[PDB]
């Protein structure tokens, strides 16, 4: 690898992002975004699922 | 799922469990997802 290589030549970095689901419990969970609390109205919560 | 509980009581009992309850607060919880059939104290 030289810095003055072609465009096809030039060294590239892959990362390779596996999904599988198994039996187990899933915990590689995505991240779950919260709202700003809302009292004294009849609202739809939804507090830890 | 392994779920550990705990509780910590002051006593002053020379030998034996003192009579009495008291309910175990969960400790913590581990998603650690092995099988376990045997165990040893350290
Ligand atoms: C756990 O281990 C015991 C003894 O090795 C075995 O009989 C049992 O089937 C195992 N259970 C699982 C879910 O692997």
């Amino acid at each position: 690898f030289q810095p003055t290589y072609g465009v096809g030549y030039q060294p590239y970095r892959v990362v390779v992002l596996s999904f599988e689901l198994l039996h187990a419990p899933a915990t590689v969970c995505g991240p779950k975004k919260s709202t700003n609390l809302v009292k004294n109205k009849c609202v739809n919560f939804n507090f830890n699922g | 799922y392994f779920k550990i509980y705990s509780k910590h009581t002051p006593i002053n009992l020379v030998r034996g469990l003192p009579q009495g309850f008291s309910a175990l607060e969960p400790l913590v919880d581990l998603p650690i997802g092995i099988n376990i059939t045997r165990f040893q104290t350290l």
